[PDB]
């Protein structure tokens, strides 16, 4: 996250962190329940073998509401192309269940007209990560969020220089220095309403940071109710 | 109108059927007595920061 500030003790619940051998942040993912993680299909061609992490904050000491999960399979989206990232999409079913705690807990899925109509139209949206501070720099130590507005689609499509497909939104800020970034992917994208989080996307790719007259990229979640109900089914 | 008034009042979901606002609540939360507000079923509901 380049930009925003750091989630506070409880905030941000239902982050999830991908990591490697190294015990290695590489992408970031959504607690949906005890057992199924959300996340972007492009992040497993990242990694010969993962772990899931929640409950951190700070990467650097521990704070005790850690846990780390295996993975027990792993659901791709079929369609999912590597040309353009289209339906870039992933659930991720867990060996154990998750026990929920402070800094540990669900987004809600919400049904798609609702959300289309009621949280899309909404000003802002809800990203967060460990992911690069900037363009250039290392990926954080610490958890960060941040306050993304919606774009205009007909926007996002002229300022882009890569396709956006009816499985894509954006967000971010045309000019302002605040955005997703590196090690961001596959992470929650949520919209406030009436103090209760949903889900509303999954952080997919980028024109770098920041850069003036670029947004962010999202995999559109509301697209994929149905595909992500039949996943947590078995 | 309706849906498009305030969400219908709904605290979450808000569904138009024949001239007629239905509200909805996602999993994990049961609708209220008043057929508009969303109860917590049990501990850690899904999109609530925790205290
Ligand atoms: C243009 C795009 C890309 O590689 N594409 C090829 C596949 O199809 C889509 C575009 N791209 C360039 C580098 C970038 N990688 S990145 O630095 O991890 C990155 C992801 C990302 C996500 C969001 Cl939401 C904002 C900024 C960034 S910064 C990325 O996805
Ligand atoms: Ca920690």
């Amino acid at each position: 996250i380049v930009g925003g500030q750091e989630c506070k003790d409880g905030e941000c619940p239902w982050q999830a962190l991908l990591i490697n051998e190294e015990n290695e942040g590489f992408c970031g993912g959504t607690i949906l329940s005890e057992f199924y993680i959300l996340t972007a299909a492009h992040c497993l061609y990242q990694a010969k073998r993962f772990k899931v992490r929640v409950g951190d904050r700070n990467t650097e000491q521990e704070e005790g509401g850690e846990a780390v999960h295996e993975v027990e399979v792993v659901i791709k989206h079929n369609r999912f192309t590597k040309e353009t990232y289209d339906f870039d999409i992933a659930v991720l079913r867990l060996k154990t269940p998750i026990t929920f705690r402070m800094n540990v807990a669900p987004a809600c899925l919400p049904e798609r007209d609702w959300a289309e109509s009621t949280l899309m139209t909404q000003k802002t949206g809800i990203v967060s990560g460990f992911g690069r501070t900037h363009e250039k720099g290392r990926q954080s130590t610490r958890l960060k969020m941040l306050e993304v507005p919606y774009v205009d689609r007909n926007s996002c499509k002229l300022s882009s220089s890569f396709i956006i497909t009816q499985n894509m939104f954006c967000a971010g800020y045309d000019t302002k220095q605040e955005d997703a970034c590196q090690g961001d992917s596959g992470g929650p994208h949520v919209t406030r309403f009436k103090d209760t989080y949903f889900v509303t996307g999954i952080v997919s790719w980028g024109e770098g940071c920041a850069r003036k007259g670029k947004y962010g990229i999202y995999t559109k979640v509301t697209a994929f109710l149905k595909w992500i109900d039949r996943s947590m089914k078995t | 109108k309706l849906c498009s008034l305030d969400n219908g009042d709904c605290d979450q979901f808000c569904h138009e059927e024949q001239n007629s606002v239905v509200c909805s609540c996602a999993r994990g939360y049961t609708l209220a007595d008043n057929g508009k507000a969303c109860i917590p079923t049990g501990p850690y509901p899904c999109g609530k920061q925790t205290l």
